[PDB]
């Protein structure tokens, strides 16, 4: 229904040996959503995996008006657990 | 970085070239169908200038976005065979 | 106190943070203009010691006073996001 350009950097966090996940949301494209109104796309990013109760599971880009190919260039930083490896997420 | 293959233009891109070409084709069709969408939106909107300084209407932005997405994929391949690159280009 | 948001570091400080930074900016520039004024008032006072046992001159005091008035305006926000705090700091 479209696509999202992300650049993602796993950091086995050079400051801690936890894992942190930088997610640069670059853009979306080909969004199948030529809507009955003002389209205002934004991109939610969520991390999924174990031990996330204490952590910010969700981010979102700003919205972009009337844009089926919205650029964002917005960089988020999830924390994973320390224990569960990146393959648990 | 092994001497044995720093001594060569890498041969592996020649394996993938037919697939990248097929992808470039698919991408052209997707681009030309996206274009008609982008234009039909803009035309139905009566070609509003994107803003009072973006003197052009939105379909330009859509189209170049599509093209740029398309280009950036190719560019990220960084194909080390300049003849395969010339062919892609 | 709703469980849903007791579960979380409040996200609202991310909203205000740019306006706080703007404030910190207005504040610094005011503080640097103030600094020059204070130094110059003290210079006009020939840089007398604040007393014969308070061996520095008054501009030092004025500046720390200002910096503290300023810091306290920040501190009075008690932003529950410590990274947004870290940014202010």
């Amino acid at each position: 229904v479209g696509e999202v350009s992300v650049h993602v950097e796993l950091f086995t966090h050079p400051g801690t040996g936890e894992q942190k996940v930088t997610v640069k949301v670059v853009a979306a494209n080909d969004l199948k959503w030529q809507t009955s109104g003002i389209f205002r796309p934004f991109i939610e990013v969520n991390i999924v995996g174990p031990q996330l109760s204490d952590k910010k599971r969700k981010f979102a880009t700003k919205s972009k008006n009337n844009s089926w190919a919205p650029k964002y260039n917005e960089s988020f930083q999830f924390s994973l657990s320390a224990d569960a490896g990146p393959e648990c997420y | 970085e092994l001497p044995t293959f720093k001594d060569r233009v890498p041969e592996y891109p020649a394996w993938f070239e037919p697939f990248v070409i097929q992808w470039l084709d698919e991408n052209e069709e997707v681009s030309r169908d996206f274009l008609h969408g982008a234009l039909e939106r803009d035309k139905k909107d009566g070609f509003q200038q994107t803003s009072e300084h973006a003197l052009f209407s939105c379909s330009v932005v859509d189209v170049f976005s599509q093209l740029n997405q398309s280009f950036e994929i190719i560019k990220k391949l960084e194909c080390p065979d300049p003849q395969i690159v010339g062919h892609y280009m």
